[PDB]
């Protein structure tokens, strides 16, 4: 079932998005902080959608943050964390706190050459700040000497859909990466 | 099973043996924190950064990943020290009280490392507590990135994160890395 997703995810991620429940749980048994729950949205893996051609880069380009937790405020986030950690509950956790969140916009490069990951997904426009936060930097580009040349000159990280990456202030980063199915793939399916 | 740090050590070996003066090392090989109560701190700030491959060049990074993707190996990211595009630390905030610079609570061995830290750290503060660094991050409509000594990170975009055993236990690399030598 959804436990194939689950698999695909590693125990030391699970362990956050476990505690967080963990937290949540705790907090309704003692009828304190509804507000914590109304303003938890989730994880970023489970609050967008794209095409298939786009999986491997833009799982490459999340990382972790695929399992960042949209939420309301500020104060749901410290709320939460002070607990889990009164608690010394495993994991990591990493909050998108709607009412703080704070992007800037960026010059895209208007070209065939390279195009904005960010419009290639799909999620409600609530969660645009978080989105924006974790996509709105990176360009899809068409090679990795177009990816060398438009992040050394722009303010953009820049990825090959095979997943190469050029960041905007000359990080690189690639490697083998396998044909197994996506994280983003196995919840296309449970959604 | 821990076959996986082996084997990224052995490509680490392969790779500096193909390119030789230009392979450092990871990060976490290439510095330390000053004292045991900035460990946690420094290790939220570095992040995957500890596990970063230090090398000189642009041109040694891309041949480096090419081997990488030749022999199926897992993917690294490689910080060339002398292409980084990095701007000195602002030494202004180590006059905000309440604060340190996480930079300054790291040492490093070869000077040039300090790119990679530059890159890393940044402006970056240390606070002893999650009311101290909540206040310095957010109190001015400029925010700051601040890191309390549990880990817990606020951020100038204004994200918030933590948990603070994971760190605790992520944090006992140094150490390792210091017996080591």
């Amino acid at each position: 079932k959804q436990q194939l997703l689950r698999a695909a995810t590693g125990k030391a991620i699970l362990n956050g998005i476990d505690s967080i429940n963990k937290v949540l749980e705790h907090f309704r048994r003692k009828g304190i902080n509804q507000h914590v729950q109304n303003g938890y949205h989730g994880i970023v893996m489970n609050n967008f959608e794209c095409e298939p051609a786009f999986y491997t880069c833009v799982e490459v380009t999340a990382g972790n943050r695929l399992f960042y937790h949209i939420v309301d405020s500020d104060e749901v986030s410290t709320k939460i964390l002070m607990e889990f950690n009164k608690m010394n509950l495993p994991g990591e956790v990493t909050f998108l706190p709607l009412n703080k969140l704070d992007v800037r916009d960026t010059a895209y490069p208007e070209t065939n050459d390279a195009i904005p990951m960010i419009s290639k997904l799909r999620y409600n426009p609530r969660f645009d700040k978080a989105f924006k936060h974790v996509f709105g930097k990176t360009l899809i580009c068409r090679s990795m000497e177009v990816s060398t040349q438009l992040a050394r000159a722009f303010t953009m990280d820049c990825i090959t859909l095979e997943g190469d990456q050029v960041s905007h202030r000359g990080a690189l980063t690639g490697g083998y990466y396998d044909t197994r199915k996506s994280r983003l793939e196995l919840q296309k399916d449970v959604r | 099973e821990s076959s996986r740090q082996q084997r990224k050590a052995e490509i680490m070996e392969s790779i500096k043996r193909l390119y030789p003066g230009s392979v450092y090392g990871r990060l976490i090989d290439l510095c330390q924190p000053t004292q045991k109560k900035y460990q946690i701190a420094v290790t939220k700030v570095l992040g995957k950064n500890m596990d970063a491959i230090i090398v000189d060049s642009e041109k040694t990074g891309r041949d480096c990943i090419q081997y990488i993707k030749e022999q199926r190996g897992e993917p690294e990211t490689f910080l060339p020290l002398y292409y980084l595009e990095v701007k000195p630390t602002d030494e202004k905030l180590r006059e905000l009280k309440g604060a340190k610079l996480v930079i300054d609570v790291i040492r490093y061995e070869p000077p040039h490392i300090k790119k990679a830290l530059q890159y890393a750290c940044g402006n970056a503060l240390v606070c002893d507590n999650v009311e101290d660094a909540r206040r310095i991050a957010f109190g001015g409509h400029q925010r700051h990135k601040t890191v309390a000594l549990d880990g817990t990170l606020f951020q100038k975009s204004g994200v918030i994160s933590g948990g603070a055993s994971d760190l605790k236990a992520k944090a006992r690399r140094w150490d390792e890395k210091a017996v080591d030598k």
